[PDB]
């Protein structure tokens, strides 16, 4: 119940991170110090978002 | 109780205060009636009892208990037998008869705590067993009175 | 005509004349309205001289009876179903003002009768305990006999064989089920203590020893026929006692459940009656004369409503007796009442927690309602954090009906009362984050970044960017991870905090002028307002103007070196000026003149105020305090930067930890780790940052408020208004 909000927030954040990585913003893969494998960053963030959404579904309760 | 509550309330008129004092003084008639153990005994012998302050004579004074002790608990035993017969008469379902039966149950409960000899007499006469059987009275007040009487009888029985 | 939050709050004095007979009805109507504060004219005498002192004692006895009823309900886990009904009564009182009723004596008698059944139930419990003790004797089944808990049978046997060294047989028999003990308050496995021996003295000694061994002896006859008869009699008595106890328990439970159906309502009514009696005792009254004649406090705006309600009560009264109020003048200080809207009550409470404002008209403390969220935001910073806490405040605000229904809570009660302060704080923080390009230490760069590095950035060597224009709003989008970024942001929020703080101080000072102008206080104005304004303007406003100017002039293109703002202040303080650089050729002379004026303003504080004294020492102390406090607070306002930079660095470090935990190698195991890393980061951010940083920062902004803003205009303590409405608690019997 309580963890559902956390899972949803994590899913949203990971989705935003994946979008940024795919777009290759100045942050994240944009920085040279950070790994430049932008597609890899987007893939990792998207899969993390999928896991977070699965956690959201699991925590979802009806009554 | 209404007179007592009114006396508790504030009086806005001196004439009202005088009237309240006069009513309080006149309330001594109830006390005089209650102390009349002869009046209570006559009412018990009378076919009707109105649960007047005389119905609390035993609590009001030990004179009522001493009078009921007479003839080896027979003064109380006669009233107990009369109440048991009235219960067995089948008229107790009436509301006025229900009130009379409640008064009789209260009197029996007072008698039971008055002296264990009365309890022994009631048990011997079978009145105690009949009261215990009829403890599940339909009327809530009658039921409470019968429960109190049974508790008084049981309390002395185990003592 | 009603007045809102604009200036030192409004109130008025009025005397209400009422007939003696309708005193209780008028008191109930006023309490339901709750718009007056009766002056304690009759409370000058001691409490023992109260007119309703005997009625107060009767109400106290009724309250004691209600407390006993609540204790019984708790002892039998009653549901107190009237608690739901009590909420409607509070709602009924707040909305339609139901009549109180004159049956208070009837409820008093009912409470006495309930105490009668309470004593009866206690006696029934005692009888049940006795029967439980009697039931132990029923365990006797085929010389001294007794029963003892099995834990001590061996010890009793050893004591018997020692004290009675001779031969004495024993007949221990186990009990199938435990039996409750009185003192121990527990049921323990027991065993029979049948023992036989010769000698009367020996029997007495055995009985005494068993009694010392916490035993309860029994007189069961040895004869088989006699023992059987006694057992049958005991069984019959136990059955009768069990039936009687069951009936008594059922009756007591039914009575308690019936009482619980209206126990809360009766308690609320008793509390309302007690409050009415207490108000009457404090209210002025006479014995011979027509009772219920007194004065009190009431707003001017509520006069018509009070008259209409009094007329309605008189119509509802059983006697046509007029009831109105009279407004009279008095030099005794009036109270102060703030008109609290649903979303400004929290702000008003926060502002007035410091003290009680002076009297005038309208309502006061208003600018805090807007400034506190904004000043908390200016140090909260993060767009994401501000948005999250705004969402939390929205969640806590949309359910106000449920929030009122729910328990207030130890800390949540303060938070629930702040369900609207937190929302404004979140909105302001979201705006500040829309400026501070850091969602969570991240410049999203919605606009176009005005900076550009050289065309071919070195393979691994640092470079310095160049810009052609300014950012449309907020920090320039290129400042992310830059080495200069720390110093540039520091030099930014130096002037940011300085300018915001001076603006706040000057606006509060304007408030101060407004409060002086509401009164006459011409000497006060001349001696306090103008010279303090001269000080803070001609020093710190000049510093702020210089800070603005150094930003106005493009020293890069103009070529003139930029003078040090701190250097300029130092030159102004302990030199005739002539800094290594100046804002303008007159600006040096202008700064010298302003410093001279500020210095000359000190005697104005010292001596212009008295104008007539021994009390002038207080004025001199106040002047010194004003100067020192202005200097210290305007120096302090950089503490807003302190909090802001702390928040920004904390967010950056938290995100760095989150990225290191989550990204890793972006593998399947890496994704698994990130799945928990993101949640851990969110939990840490929420708890530490939001729950703490935000509460602390709200405290910091409020502290800056009381330290500087209200310290500029708050005139001192005053009389807090009282509504005198019925509490309608109907809970917390402790």
């Amino acid at each position: 119940w309580c963890c559902t909000v956390l899972s949803a927030f994590g899913v949203v954040i990971l989705s935003v991170i994946a979008h940024l990585f795919n777009t290759n913003h100045e942050s994240f893969v944009g920085s040279i110090n950070d790994p430049e494998d932008g597609p890899a960053v987007a893939h990792t963030v998207y899969l993390a978002a999928l896991v977070y959404l699965v956690f959201f579904v699991f925590c979802g309760f009806q009554v | 109780p209404t007179v007592q509550s009114l006396s508790e309330r504030k009086y806005s008129d001196e004439e009202l205060r005088q009237d309240i004092s006069n009513l309080k003084e006149i309330l001594e008639n109830e006390y005089q009636e209650l102390t009349s153990f002869d009046e209570y005994v006559a009412e018990l012998d009378s076919k009707l009892l109105c649960w007047s302050p005389p119905h609390v004579d035993n609590g009001f004074w030990s004179d009522n208990i001493d009078e009921f002790k007479k003839d080896n608990y027979k003064i109380f035993r006669q009233l107990i037998e009369l109440l048991q017969a009235k219960v067995r008469n089948g008229d107790v379902n009436a509301k006025q008869e229900k009130i009379i039966i409640q008064v009789a149950l209260n009197d029996i409960t007072h008698v039971v705590e008055l002296l264990p000899e009365s309890i022994d007499v009631l048990d011997k006469t079978g009145g105690k067993a009949d009261i215990m059987e009829l403890l599940n009275h339909s009327d809530s007040r009658v039921k409470y009175e019968a429960l109190k009487a049974t508790q008084a009888i049981i309390g002395y029985t185990f003592k | 005509k009603e007045e809102a939050i604009f200036r030192s709050a409004e109130m008025a004095l009025v005397q209400f004349y009422i007939p003696q007979e309708i005193s209780r009805d008028s008191a109930y109507t006023l309490g339901q309205l709750g718009l007056v504060q009766f002056r304690d004219l009759n409370s000058k005498v001691r409490a023992f001289q109260r007119t309703f002192v005997n009625e107060i004692r009767r109400l106290d006895n009724v309250e004691r009876q209600y407390r006993y009823f609540y204790s019984l309900l708790k002892k039998h886990d009653i549901k107190l179903y009237e608690g739901d009904t009590d909420k409607y009564l509070d709602g009924s009182g707040e909305l339609y003002v139901p009549p109180s009723g004159s049956v208070i004596d009837d409820y008093v008698r009912n409470a006495s009768y309930l105490e009668e059944r309470l004593i009866q139930m206690e006696d029934a419990t005692d009888q049940i305990e006795v029967q439980k003790n009697d039931l132990e004797q029923y365990r006797f089944i085929l010389y001294v006999t007794g029963v003892i808990a099995r834990d001590k049978v061996a010890t009793l046997e050893q004591i018997l064989w020692r004290v009675l060294r001779g031969n004495l047989f024993f007949k221990t028999v186990e009990i199938e089920q435990p039996v409750y003990d009185v003192k121990t308050r527990e049921y323990k496995h027991k065993n029979a203590f049948i023992v036989f021996s010769h000698g009367d003295l020996i029997i007495k000694r055995i009985r005494k020893i068993a009694e010392s061994l916490d035993a309860n002896l029994y007189d069961v006859d040895s004869s088989n026929e006699g023992r059987s008869q006694q057992l049958a009699k005991v069984n019959k008595n136990l059955s009768d006692l069990y039936t009687v106890l069951k009936t008594t328990s059922t009756t007591l439970e039914s009575e308690l459940y019936a009482i619980a159906k209206e126990l809360d309502s009766w308690f609320q009514d008793v509390t309302r009656e007690k409050a009415i009696f207490e108000i009457l005792n404090k209210s002025n009254y006479d014995t011979n004369r027509k009772i219920l004649i007194a004065e009190g406090w009431i707003p001017r705006d509520e006069l018509a409503t009070l008259q209409a309600r009094l007329g309605e009560m008189i119509a509802r009264l059983g006697i046509d007796v007029p009831s109105i109020i009279q407004v009279l003048d008095t030099n005794h200080t009036p109270p102060t009442f703030h008109r609290t809207n649903k979303f400004t009550a929290g702000f008003q409470s926060i502002c007035d927690c410091y003290g009680i404002a002076q009297y005038r008209e309208i309502n006061a403390g208003l600018p805090t309602i807007v400034t506190f969220p904004f000043m908390f935001a200016i140090m909260f910073g993060d767009m994401g954090h501000g948005f999250l806490m705004t969402l939390a405040a929205l969640s806590l605000v949309l359910n106000e009906k449920k929030i009122n229904k729910m328990k207030r809570g130890e800390i949540f009660d303060m938070a629930f009362t702040g369900r609207y302060i937190i929302l404004l704080m979140g909105v302001f923080s979201m705006y500040t984050g829309f400026l501070y390009n850091d969602i969570f230490s991240k410049t999203m760069t919605i606009f176009k970044s005005g900076w550009k590095w050289p065309d071919h950035w070195k393979k691994g060597e640092s470079i310095t960017a160049t810009s052609v224009g300014t950012y449309p709003i907020g920090l320039d989008w290129a400042w992310h991870g830059t080495e200069n970024a720390l110093l540039f942001s520091n030099s930014y929020k130096m002037k940011l905090s300085i300018l915001m703080g001076f603006i706040h101080m000057t606006y509060s000072y304007f408030f101060s002028l407004a409060n002086h102008l509401y009164f006459n206080s011409m000497i006060d104005i001349i001696g306090n307002f103008i010279p303090g304004l001269l000080f803070m303007q001609g020093i710190f406003g000049y510093l702020s103007v210089c800070i603005v100017y150094k930003w106005a002039v493009d020293w890069v293109k103009d070529g003139k070196p930029a003078p040090g703002l701190l250097n300029m202040l130092i030159n102004m303080f302990l030199s005739p000026g002539t800094i290594d650089d100046e804002l303008y050729p007159h600006q040096a002379k202008v700064q010298v003149f302003l410093l001279l004026m500020a210095l000359v303003c000190i005697p104005w504080l010292l001596l212009v105020k008295p104008l007539h004294g021994d009390i002038m020492i207080h004025q001199v102390i106040h002047t010194i305090e004003f100067c020192l406090n202005c200097v210290s607070h305007t120096a302090s306002y950089l503490r807003l930067w302190a909090l802001s930079l702390a928040h920004a660095q904390l967010s950056s470090v938290l995100w760095t930890m989150t990225i290191q935990i989550a990204f890793g190698f972006r593998g399947f195991v890496g994704v698994f780790m990130t799945v928990a890393l993101f949640a851990m980061w969110f939990a840490l951010t929420c708890a530490v940052l939001v729950l703490m940083e935000g509460t602390s920062a709200m405290l910091h902004s409020l502290r800056l408020h009381w330290v500087e803003s209200m310290s500029k205009f708050f005139v001192g303590e005053g009389l807090p208004y009282e509504p005198f409405a019925f509490e309608y608690k109907d809970m917390e019997v402790a």
